[PDB]
């Protein structure tokens, strides 16, 4: 799966 | 777990968020507001593929363009980076 799941976790990486 | 085996996709993911959160630095609200978008869309989307199959969910692909494109104006450039990462619905 990538097309929403994907920015997710990246924003939740860069984030904290 | 994912299925894919490709850095470039997870680079670009990072570039595209970044690049949001750079652009609306002044305003968190814009940032905040997006985020929430997407978390809501996947809370939908698992809730669905949890309930077997008779379920309607509320947030789509589709629902959250138009959310997206009213929230973001002028701003064709990024809902457009976006929408790319949609499939072919």
């Amino acid at each position: 799966r990538m097309n929403i799941q994907m920015l997710l976790e990246a924003a939740d990486y860069l984030e904290r | 777990s994912l299925q894919n085996n490709q850095p470039v996709e997870f680079n670009h993911a990072i570039n595209y968020v970044n690049k949001i959160k750079n652009r609306f630095q002044g305003q968190p609200d814009i940032y905040k507001a997006f985020l929430e978008i997407l978390h809501t869309y996947q809370k939908e989307q698992r809730n669905a593929k949890e309930a077997g199959g008779n379920y309607t969910p509320a947030l789509t692909e589709q629902e959250v363009y138009a959310q997206v494109a009213r929230l973001f104006k002028n701003q064709e450039d990024l809902l457009s980076e976006f929408g790319q990462f949609l499939p072919d619905a």
